[PDB]
This record gives C-alpha cells, structure tokens and sequence, in this order.
C-alpha cells in the first residue's frame, strides 16, 4: 500500500506547478485527501484538501486563491494546482490519507488523523 | 371539432415537458437550479392540465362521440388513472371521466411528490452543508497526534437549528390537514422511514423523519464535555461513522422519494400517450 506525489521540480517566482497524487493498492477516494508541506528546518504544515465526494474543499491561509485541490476518480489521482508560487512556497510536498474521517463531504488538514503518507516531491522557487 | 386539435396539441404538450421532467429527476444529484428546474415544468404541466380540463367539458357537454374503436384504445390507459373504455357510459360521462384522470393523477401524485421531493432536497441539501463544515469544529487537541478537539456544542446548535427549521416542514399534504386514517396511509405507503404522521391542528399530517438528525445529536451528548471534548481517533472514527450512516439513510429516503416521483411520471406519461391516441381516433 503505497501513496507517490508528482510533478514536483524548479520554478520560479510566478510561475505554476501542478502536483499528483497517485497510489497502488489503495484508492484514494475511499476518504479524505489533503496535502501537506514542510520547509527545510520549520514545522510540517497542511495546505489543502478534498472531501471523499470532491464537492468540498479547504486551503491553508496562506494558499488560498493561489491553489486549487481536485480529485481524478478516473485514473484514481488526486491533483494540486499552485498558481503564482511565490518564492515562501518552497518545501517538500506530501500528499496523505486520512482513513478515520467517513463522513463524505468533510476533509480536515489535521495532521494526526493522516496515518497513510507518500514519500514526498521537492518543490522550489 | 377544434377542441379536439387544440386538445390533442395540449396533450403532445404535456407528454414532451414530462420528459425534460424525466431527465431532471434521473440526476445524480438534486441541486437547487435542478429544483427550480423541476418547479417550472411542474407549473407548465399544470398549465396545460387546467388548458386541457377546460377542453375536455367542452366535449362533455357537447356530447361528442367518442367511436368504439377509440373507446378500447383506452384499455392501455395505467390502471390508476381508473379509465376503462366502451361498456356502457356516455360520451358526456367519458370526455369528463378523462378530464378528471388527467387532474387527479396531476394533483395526487405528481404535485404530490414533487412537493415531498423538494421538502427532502431542501433539508438534505441544508444537512449536507453542515457535514461539508465539519471539519471547522475539529481542533489537533492533545500534543501527540492521537486525539481531536470537537466543539460539541457549536455543532449541536447547528443540527439542532436544522431540526427546528423542517420540524414542521411537512411531506404531504403540501398545505391542508388530512384524517390521521388517510395521514398513515400515505405513510404506510411512503416507506414508514422517510415520514413522521402528525397532528397539526384540527387533522394530520405526514412530516419529516427527523430521527436521523435526532441520533446525530444523541450522539453528542453521549460524548459529554461542556462545550469541547478531546476524542481519541480510534472514538472520533467510531462517532465519524454514526454520522456519515445517517447521511447515507437520508440519501437514501430521497432516492425513494424520487422514484415516487418518477413512478408518478411514467403513470401520466402513458396516459398522456394513450389519450392522444384515443383523441387522435376520434
């Protein structure tokens, strides 16, 4: 059982990534999805997420209008579109499962109730 | 004679708009355009009914025949609309007979259920949008990661509110009161489930379930604290469950007053095509 981010790399100021959320053995739509990040020597942080139904979803206060989190049932991937990354957004991205959480239009970016984490995409700028 | 055309071109009418109503209701989700959708051809169908109804005792005073062979096309016509054909009755009779079918298959069933199914959208689509908040009354809670801070009482003020607000809302009738006899026999035809009879006044009432919201809020308080509580995630999963299975039960009461809904369509959608075909043999 495996979650794996993508679409990490180096940008610069203004510029757009678009991070991945792909797993095996594991669906991701089964519960809430959010992604967090951690600059080099600072506390880990939540950025966003998206409730199992997709029709919900939260950002971090120093995110918003910024990024956008969405859910790809198809291909069973969840996908984080930054916008206008400015150069404060550089740190490892990580995108985790919080199994507990059942009610379908909810997510939370609390970090203890994500017990399923990917290894993490290195984002710059 | 010209009653007829403009009858059978109401009738065509009708038939169309109740299939754009169809399409509206096989919709995964019922959102508030998709309700004011249905409102609108709702009124259309009605105003094509009353167009109709004024046509029809037009025939029926006149006394135009209805021709035997016209007659016995009626015997495809569903069961509840009570049309059978030919045996003995006037033309009088018939024309109002049809009349009737069409109105009492608008107003009991139809109006009916749209209604129900526009109560329940209502209150689910409120109930949805607290669960979609949920995660603003949960807080990290102890230092170590293994408990959540949930604001108990903020979230069971907003249940609470909810209940409050379709308390009294009723599935049927829409408006009048009805004899507690008649009040559970919709009931008992309903699901038991879905509704609650009860008194308003002089007469009864079908309303609201509201025991899916009343064990959420039971729920609560058997969590206790005094405003905040600190869950450990093995209990915030375990009360987490209690929730998302009463959304799932009234999702579920509203996919069954949808199919009411729709059944009711499928009865006047075949009487509609099979009185076009009677009006068109005559």
């Amino acid at each position: 059982l495996q979650l794996v981010e993508s679409g990490g790399g180096l940008v610069q100021p203004g510029g757009s990534l678009r991070l991945s959320c792909a797993a095996s053995g594991f669906t991701l739509d089964d519960q809430p999805i959010a992604w967090f990040r951690q600059a080099p020597g600072k506390e880990r942080e939540g950025v966003s997420c998206i409730s199992i139904d997709g029709n919900t979803q939260s950002y971090s206060d120093s995110v918003k209008g910024r990024f956008t989190i969405s859910r790809d049932t198809a291909n069973n991937r969840v996908h984080l579109q930054m916008n206008n990354l400015k150069p404060e957004d550089t740190a490892v991205y990580y995108c985790a499962a919080d199994r507990y959480t059942s009610v379908r239009q909810m997510c939370t970016m609390i970090e203890g109730l994500h017990r399923v984490w990917g290894q993490g995409t290195q984002v710059t700028v | 004679v010209s009653s007829l055309t403009m009858l059978n071109d109401t009738l065509h009418n009708i038939r169309t708009t109740n299939q754009a109503l169809k399409k509206e209701l096989s919709q995964k989700t019922l959102t508030k355009t998709s309700l004011e959708e249905i409102a609108l051809h709702s009124s259309q169908i009605s105003m094509d009914v009353n167009k109709s109804a004024q046509l029809l005792d037009i025939l029926s005073r006149n006394e135009y025949p209805i021709n035997k062979d016209a007659r016995e096309l009626l015997h495809s016509a569903p069961k509840e609309a009570e049309l059978d054909g030919d045996q003995m009755i006037s033309h009088r009779e018939l024309w109002a007979k049809i009349a009737n079918s069409i109105n009492d298959i608008n107003e009991q069933y139809l109006k009916v259920y749209e209604h129900a199914v526009s109560s329940y959208t209502q209150m689910y689509q409120d109930f949805s949008a607290v669960l979609s908040s949920l995660a603003g009354w949960i807080s990290p809670g102890g230092n170590d990661g293994n408990s959540v801070k949930l604001q108990v009482n903020s979230l069971k003020k907003a249940l609470e509110e909810l209940k409050e607000k379709y308390k009294d809302k009723p599935l049927y009738p829409a408006n009048n009161t009805v004899s507690q006899e008649q009040a559970n026999k919709w009931l008992t035809e309903l699901g038991g489930t879905i509704g609650k009879v009860s008194q308003k006044n002089g007469g009864y009432v079908v309303s609201i379930n509201m025991t899916p919201i009343d064990n959420m809020l039971k729920s609560l308080d058997n969590l206790g604290g005094n405003g905040e509580v600190v869950l450990d995630n093995a209990k915030y999963q375990a009360w987490n469950a209690g929730f998302s299975a009463e959304d799932e039960t009234m999702k579920n009461n509203l996919q069954t007053l949808v199919q009411k809904y729709s059944n009711a369509n499928s009865i006047f959608d075949n009487l509609v095509k099979v009185l076009s075909s009677t009006i068109s043999s005559s």
